[PDB]
């Protein structure tokens, strides 16, 4: 039983019924956690950890803004929905989870063959840094330039002075 | 109504006595002495003396919505 | 590398957290064994917010001004800069002097942001009151 | 309540004592009476003990729970409230409670049974024992509180034992024993309203169809005060009920709107507000929890009583015989379900349901 | 220093016409804040009942003639208003304020010791 | 034994000296908590006035069970020096149940510790779970 | 959005209904209808009506105007000239 | 002030002044017609709005929202007892402070009129209940002044000796509790053991650790027990190290100075106008002390120095209160070395009780003992305003005598009452943690404030 399917089923239910802004900042965290875990267990543990290191800091800053802008509006308001229309919507959605229509690509299993030629064996992050700091160093230096612009941009927007 | 004043310059003390009734307004010295703000509030709270010109005159010692002026 | 032992530990941590809630739930005497003031739902005098004894305005959903919001926003650009050094940490030897110079250039462009924030005093606290000393002057005649 | 609960400052008990009263009726005053309230730590005892102790009547409160009795001492002045550790299986402790009292009030009664006490032990065995112990101690007035549908020949083990308990109280204490038959009582932390205010009420489609004539608990506590201090009420049976008849389905639905659980079209159905179940499942679950759960849950006999509606005994006396007007649940329903309203807390504007608004809501509930 | 919210400076009014206007303005403020009183103090009655209670207290002092008594009554009515709006009174005090309310015959009082 | 910080008047000075190094209540496991949620003992150390009584009752009601109340000093016991005052409650037991009464004006630190030891003795006699077995 | 949608006929119509729920001498209310003469309101009744007309239209009469108001038409004039919709949150408008 | 059209209790319509020209626009038209031809349907066309929200005079009805209002109520460690400090915050910045008191108002002044002068004395033990003996002294001085009596020489020195022991007892409570509220827990524990040693001297002379009705009109209730001065002198030999160790954790600490430097600044003008006295006045540059201005009870026969600040903030007053620690210890040593022999109470049995041995042999002693405890002593009609340098500041009593054995009126001037009345002026601008520092630097005991 792939229990990640159940997790996304609950998350989709709570995204349809979410009312206030605090629930939305919880839908975000309830989305990154399935992403981080599935990356950890299937494809990339490096990027599972990079997601946690960067998105959490963004989440708390996002949460602190909710405190300064919460404006009483959706606590006392009413929503109608209907339990039957919610579950029927989620049932129809769950029916079609085939993002791709290449049946052979989705059904036939493949393998790779290992070789011993790579005797200098290092992590993916060392190769990523090796290329990023040598061949795509321009991409890194532009990213540094964009980060500098954000620093100036945030000040010229928020600072009253 | 009794006002005890202190002069740190000359190291001297003086007293001012004035009179009042239950309905006769009394001038407030809060504009002159900002330290009289609470003392006038206490005097009103426990006696019921009408301090005209007090920026915020109200109960300071008795319970909220207390009927009566205890020191009479 | 095998992480099957790590998987069992994570499972135990998840179960262990629910044990504290459950054990406290099964151990506490039922309210009828206590003073018997009913279920906690009815006892609104207990479930109300703490305000040191005196009730006040219920301002839960009102907005709260935040004096350090600019510093909080600038945390994100600097957090990304710190996370950008991770590729260099584990590849310092391979990139050699070429990568080291590029690493310095990455940091030198971001140091202009540090100079900018210092000179603009953007990392201060945004007070709404200001204490200024007025001068007393006499328009004599 | 009032300021002085007596028509005079002198009262001669039917046992021969003459009791004078002192003071104007405050905490420092006395009425000269000593009363014993069995079951004073219960829901109704706290109402009764508070009304007796506030006017200076010495109250003996026999307790089995040491924590529950502590709040009773605050009701009276020094020396007014007295505690006796007791058990209905202990005879010396029962006599000690009534040894000095001129009035004995019996509020002991359960709708459940446990490993130690059956419904026959409490609703009959305790009531009979207390009535006899009261008589040997020379108590002038006995007041026994049965249920609203007391009947010695009832299909319900609670209604039957309550009905038999009425008989045994008169057969021991004599014809002068007074009997009270309260309807379901509503108040703060009321057992009647608590099951209606609970969210996850299983099998409400069966349980909540019973119709009743609910009565304010303060009036029932006030009526008992009238009965004890007026000897013309000896040997009488009182049916204390409200003027209006409600079915628990109506009140359950009326409460839902006051709690504003219906603000969402999905939330009540998702949260378990409606939990329909076949009656055999309700029987098995009630039967199973009777030997597994340690706390008194909805038992088998309460399932049977869900079908039996409240029948007012027409030969008994009412509030009007005591010179009192019954309160209306419409004028008190809001303030007693007010603690359970979800957001409230001066968010935008409270919806204070007046007496007129509650009756308007009742029609809307009954509209399909 | 600064005064608290809804604070008025104390002044001795010497004109009955000016006093009458000040009383009517304050009476309107009591009516407008009636819904606020129900919200803050969690009363079990509608705001319509609160406004009725306010009118009764103003009707009690309807026929006070002496000007010095008017100023003291007005000053005390302003203090109470500042107390209610700012939520300085505890909820128990406001609940008991609405708890306020046939006299017995001679014999009835005689039997119970009278007053 | 976690009392709630509720020092009202000169009776609070002696309660602060119980935490002082000479007596050091902390060695007995006694820690003062600011919030009523973390407290199970309420020590009323000082005069209870009419202006304070509703706040005192609200603070008491917010303590989760099991909760005990200690009344310390003549003010809290029966009013004391201010018994005939227009603005004093004549005993804290008119507002909250009291489990033990500590006498003195003020009670000494040892007098308060003795009162705590009496409460701990009564707490060790509790039979809540055997009450369920044998009385219910 | 942040502008009035009031007409003279609606404000008069809502004013009449709110004034009909009081104890007035006549139910025939128009613009020229005075409060003291036609409806018969003393000092306290008039201010009960003004606050009632305040709550209906979510407006607040100033002290100078309220003390000097005579006719029903004056109220309708005041509401039309001074009514503003209440500001909404930063999300109600742009979303 | 007054409900107006654009400003009332519930909302306001705020318009700024127009910086730009009042430009006139007439004849609005589109390419299909004039404005009036489509103005009926222009309500649905956002591009047809003639009112611009950036204009300074754009009408906006804004509800008046209560600012963040916090009850810094009685149940709070910062408040030294029962203080319902109501703060209107902007985040954590204080905008307005409303100290609500009377939670410890017990009607002491009302009750005193019902008591004789001897019976009313213990009431003073319970106003400033860490500086107990100083409170008794100001009442005793006022009654002695009205009685036209004076304490003998040894009695005056005893009141000076325990006047400075009491001052140390107060500053240990004040300085260390203020430090503990800032976050320095350890100095509180060290110095409270010094309080235990000092309260041992309190208990040996009177029999009560705290409420020692020992200073009475005419002298002291009982003489010093044998061996007391040696214990006091032995304590004094070590107390210098205790003060130094406390200063090791606070005085030069950068964290302590960041919490106190520039916090709660008070100008010398505002200190006088608001009636601040003692350390609050002296921290602002004013060198005024009541022990020097109006000397009393052998303070003229000892030597001490007054510390005066220059910046009038919390750090200046901390240094001043630490100097007074050492100046009191200087006085304590002198009193121990200069205590004279002789009677401790006035030699008058119409005011002071006779000895028990004389009471049970002399008829006139037994009459005076009988009359003192059943009627008190009459005080000539008059009034007085007597002030002392209490550890909190200037404490004074305004006593009115009607010629009887009971005081007609007794108004107690509490230094903390005046200090708390300036809190809103001082704490404005500062943040919520700074209110904790300002409260602790005033030395607020609310029994004194409320009484
Ligand atoms: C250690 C476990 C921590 C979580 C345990 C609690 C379980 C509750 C749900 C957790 C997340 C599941 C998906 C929910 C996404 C957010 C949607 C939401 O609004 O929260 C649901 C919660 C329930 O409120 P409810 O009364 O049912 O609905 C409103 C009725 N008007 O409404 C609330 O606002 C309460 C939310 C409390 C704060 C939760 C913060 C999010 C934490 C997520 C960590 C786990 C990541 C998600 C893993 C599950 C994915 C489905
Ligand atoms: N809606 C209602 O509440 C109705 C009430 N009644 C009857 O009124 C009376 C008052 O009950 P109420 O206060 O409302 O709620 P409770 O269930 O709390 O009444 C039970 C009282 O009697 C005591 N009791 C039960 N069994 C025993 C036992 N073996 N030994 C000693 N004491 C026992 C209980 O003591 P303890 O508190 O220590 O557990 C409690 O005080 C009851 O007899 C009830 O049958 C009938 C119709 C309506
Ligand atoms: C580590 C400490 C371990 C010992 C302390 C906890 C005792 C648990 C058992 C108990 O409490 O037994 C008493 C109980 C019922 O009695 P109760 O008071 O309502 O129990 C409250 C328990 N709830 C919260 C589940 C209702 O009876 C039994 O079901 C016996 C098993
Ligand atoms: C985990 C163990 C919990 C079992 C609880 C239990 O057995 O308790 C349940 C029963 C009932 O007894 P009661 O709780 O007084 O009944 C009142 C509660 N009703 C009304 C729900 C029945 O207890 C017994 O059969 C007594 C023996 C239990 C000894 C401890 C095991
Ligand atoms: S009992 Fe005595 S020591 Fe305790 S608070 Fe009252 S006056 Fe102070």
């Amino acid at each position: 039983m792939n229990l990640e399917i159940l997790d996304l089923s609950i998350l989709g239910f709570y995204s349809l019924i979410s009312s206030n802004s605090f629930e939305s900042i919880a839908i975000l965290v309830a989305t990154i956690m399935p992403v981080i875990t599935e990356l950890w267990y299937n494809y990339s543990q490096l990027f599972a950890l990079l997601y946690t290191l960067i998105y959490v800091g963004a989440v708390v800053i996002l949460f602190v803004f909710i405190l300064s802008v919460i404006n009483e509006k959706e606590e006392y308001e009413y929503e109608y929905s209907g339990l039957f229309i919610l579950i029927l919507v989620l049932l129809l959605d769950d029916l079609d989870d085939n993002e791709s229509n290449d049946n052979d690509y989705n059904n036939v299993y493949i393998t790779d063959y290992a070789d011993w030629f790579n005797n200098y064996n290092e992590s993916d992050l060392s190769v990523i840094g090796n290329l990023l700091f040598t061949e795509y160093a321009l991409l890194l230096l532009i990213i540094s330039f964009i980060l500098l612009m954000s620093i100036i941009g945030l000040i010229l927007i928020v600072k009253k002075d | 109504v009794v006002y005890n004043l202190l002069s740190v310059r000359h190291n001297s003390r003086i007293r001012i006595k004035t009179y009042a009734s239950e309905v006769s307004p009394v001038p407030s010295v809060v504009p002159l002495f900002q330290g009289a703000n609470w003392f006038e509030r206490e005097t009103y709270d426990l006696f019921g003396i009408f301090f005209e010109g007090h920026p915020d005159l109200r109960r300071i010692m008795t319970d909220y919505g207390f009927q009566g002026h205890p020191l009479r | 590398m095998l992480q099957d032992l790590f998987n069992n530990y994570v499972i135990l941590v998840g179960i262990l957290g629910l044990i504290f809630l459950g054990v406290n739930y099964f151990i506490v005497e039922s309210p009828r064994m206590d003073e018997n003031n009913g279920n906690i739902s009815d006892y609104i005098e207990k479930s109300g917010p703490f305000e040191c004894g005196f009730s006040s305005f219920e301002q839960s959903h009102n907005p709260i001004p935040i004096a350090f919001i600019l510093v909080a926003l600038l945390f994100l650009p600097f957090d990304l800069e710190v996370s950008s050094m991770l590729p260099y940490i584990v590849s310092i030897y391979s990139v050699g002097i070429y990568g080291l110079i590029i690493f310095i250039l990455f940091l030198l462009i971001l140091i202009v942001g540090f100079i900018y924030e210092f000179n603009t005093k953007s990392l201060s606290i945004t007070t709404i009151l200001h204490k200024k000393n007025k001068a007393l002057v006499k328009n004599l005649y | 309540v009032s300021t002085f609960p007596l028509k005079s400052d002198i009262n001669i008990t039917k046992s021969g004592k003459t009791l004078l009263s002192v003071g104007q009726g405050g905490r420092s005053s006395r009425t000269g009476f000593t009363a014993t309230v069995f079951g004073g730590t219960g829901f109704l005892g706290r109402v009764v003990v508070s009304k007796l102790a506030k006017h200076g009547t010495n109250v003996v409160v026999p307790f089995r729970n040491d924590r529950a009795r502590r709040q009773l001492k605050v009701n009276g002045d020094l020396g007014v409230v007295n505690f006796v550790e007791f058990d209905i299986r202990n005879l010396k402790s029962i006599e000690d409670s009534v040894k000095y009292s001129d009035i004995v009030i019996n509020l002991i009664g359960t709708e459940h049974f446990s490993k130690n006490f059956s419904i026959e032990d409490v609703n009959i065995g305790a009531a009979e024992r207390i009535a006899k112990a009261a008589k040997e101690a020379g108590v002038s007035r006995l007041i026994h509180v049965s249920s609203y549908n007391a009947n010695p020949s009832s299909s319900s083990d609670f209604y039957a034992t309550k009905g038999i308990g009425e008989q045994v109280v008169r057969d021991n204490f004599g014809p002068d024993a007074t009997i009270v038959r309260p309807a379901p009582m509503y108040f703060r932390n009321s057992p009647f309203l608590n099951e209606l205010l609970q969210i996850k009420a299983l099998g409400g489609n069966v349980i909540f169809k019973k119709e009743v004539y609910p009565v304010h608990a303060l009036q029932v506590g006030e009526a008992i005060e009238r009965i004890a201090f007026d000897d013309a009420t000896a040997g009488q049976t009182y049916e204390l009920f409200g003027k209006e008849r409600y079915s628990k389905k109506e009140l359950r639905e009326m409460i839902k709107h006051i709690i504003h659980i219906g603000q969402r079209g999905y939330y009540p159905y998702s949260a378990g507000f409606y939990l329909p179940a076949p009656e055999p499942f309700l029987y098995a679950f009630a039967l199973i929890r009777q030997y597994i759960s340690s706390q008194p849950r909805f038992n088998v006999d309460q399932l049977k009583r869900s079908h039996i509606n409240q029948e007012i005994d027409q030969s008994a006396k009412t509030f009007t015989d005591l010179g009192m007007v019954p309160d209306e649940l419409s004028e008190y329903l809001y303030r007693y379900v007010k603690p359970h309203i979800s957001y409230t807390s001066q968010t935008q504007n409270r919806t204070v349901y007046s007496k007129e608004d509650i009756e308007k809501l009742r029609d809307y509930v009954n509209t399909p | 220093t600064n005064p608290t919210a809804f604070a008025q400076t104390t002044r001795y009014v010497k004109d009955s016409t000016e006093m009458r206007t000040l009383v009517l303005n304050l009476y309107r403020r009591y009516l407008r804040h009636s819904r606020g009183f129900v919200n803050n103090y969690n009363l079990d009655i509608p705001a319509s009942q609160v406004r009725t209670k306010i009118r009764q207290e103003f009707e009690r002092q309807r026929f006070v003639k002496d000007l010095p008594l008017k100023n003291v009554l007005y000053m005390k009515a302003q203090m109470e208003f500042q107390e209610l709006v700012n939520f300085w009174k505890q909820q128990c005090h406001v609940m008991q304020y609405f708890e306020s309310i046939k006299g017995d015959s001679f014999v009835q009082k005689f039997l119970k010791g009278a007053q | 034994f976690w009392p709630m910080t509720f020092g009202l008047a000169c009776c609070a000075v002696e309660m602060m000296h119980v935490s002082a190094p000479r007596y050091d209540q902390d060695r007995l496991g006694i820690i003062f908590r600011a919030s009523p949620r973390q407290s199970d003992i309420m020590i009323v150390a000082g005069t209870v006035t009419n202006k304070m009584a509703p706040a005192l009752r609200q603070v008491y009601d917010q303590m989760p069970y099991p909760r005990w109340v200690i009344s310390m000093g003549s003010c809290a016991n029966g009013g004391g020096y201010y018994h005939y005052s227009y603005s004093v409650v004549r005993g804290v037991d008119r507002i909250v149940p009291v489990d033990i009464y500590v006498p003195g004006c003020p009670p000494t630190s040892e007098a308060l510790m003795y009162g705590v030891f009496q409460l701990q003795k009564k707490m060790m006699d509790g039979q809540t779970h055997r009450m369920w077995y044998r009385s219910y | 959005q942040s502008a009035s949608t009031l007409t003279k006929e609606d404000v008069l119509t809502r004013s009449v209904s709110v004034l009909r729920g009081f104890e007035v001498k006549t139910k025939d209310i128009d613009l020229q209808t005075t409060f003291v003469q036609d409806l018969g309101m003393d000092s306290l009744d008039l201010n009960d009506a003004l606050v009632a007309l305040e709550e209906e239209f979510d407006v607040v009469f100033d002290d100078k105007t309220a003390n000097e108001i005579k006719t029903v038409g004056e109220v309708v004039d005041f509401v039309l000239a001074n009514y503003l919709p209440t500001e909404q949150s930063i999300n109600h408008t742009i979303r | 002030a007054a409900q107006t059209k654009d400003n009332n209790d519930f909302y306001d319509v705020k318009t700024k002044k127009n910086d730009f020209f009042p430009v006139q626009v007439d004849g609005i038209e589109s390419s299909l017609g004039k404005y009036e031809e489509f103005a009926k349907d222009a309500h649905e066309w956002e591009s047809w709005n003639l009112q611009n929200e950036d204009h300074p005079e754009y009408p906006v009805k804004r509800t008046k929202i209560r600012h963040f209002t916090l009850n810094f109520g009685p149940q709070h460690p910062a408040a030294h007892g029962v203080l319902r400090l109501i703060l209107e915050l902007h985040g954590e910045e204080i905008l307005r402070s409303d100290p609500h008191v009377g939670l410890l108002h017990r009607g002491t002044e009302k009750l005193i009129e019902s008591k004789t002068y001897m019976q009313a004395l213990p009431y003073f033990d319970r106003l400033d209940y860490v500086s107990m003996m100083t409170n008794e002294q100001v009442f005793s001085l006022a009654v002695e002044k009205l009685l036209n009596l004076e304490v003998p020489e040894r009695g005056q020195y005893i009141r000076t000796l325990f006047g400075e022991i009491t001052r140390v007892l107060n500053h240990l409570m004040s300085v260390l509790s203020h430090a503990m509220d800032v976050g320095a827990l350890t100095p509180f524990l060290w110095g409270f053991e010094e309080r235990e040693k000092l309260m041992e001297f309190y208990e040996r002379v009177s029999g009560a650790r705290l409420h020692s009705a020992y200073v009475r009109p005419g002298g002291v209730s009982q003489d010093l027990p044998a061996g007391l001065l040696d214990d006091i002198y032995m304590w004094a030999t070590q107390f210098g190290d205790r003060l130094d160790e406390t200063e090791e954790l606070l005085t030069d600490s950068r964290i302590w100075k960041q919490r106190t430097i520039g916090i709660g600044e008070v100008t010398a003008e505002d200190a006088l106008n608001y009636g601040l006295s003692g350390v609050m006045l002296r921290g602002s540059g004013v060198p005024f002390d009541i022990r020097k201005s109006q000397p009393y009870d052998a303070y003229d026969k000892v030597d001490f120095d007054i510390a005066v600040g220059t910046k009038g903030d919390c750090y200046d007053r901390y240094l001043i209160r630490m100097t007074e620690f050492r100046q009191s210890l200087r006085i304590i040593e002198q009193c121990c070395n200069q205590m004279p022999p002789g009677p401790v109470k006035v030699e008058d049995f119409k005011v002071a009780p006779p000895p028990r041995a004389l009471m049970k042999e002399d008829m006139e002693a037994l009459i005076h003992h009988f009359l003192l405890y059943t009627k008190g002593y009459a005080v000539p009609a008059g009034e007085t305003y007597t002030a002392i340098e209490a550890p909190k500041g200037e404490m004074a009593v305004y006593v009115v005598s009607d010629g009887s054995e009971r005081p007609y009126r007794c108004k107690i001037r509490a230094p903390g009452f005046a200090h708390l009345g300036a809190f809103d002026h001082i704490a404005r601008g500062h943040f919520l943690p700074d209110a904790v520092a300002i409260i602790g630097t005033m030395d607020l005991v609310f029994g004194e404030v409320d009484r």
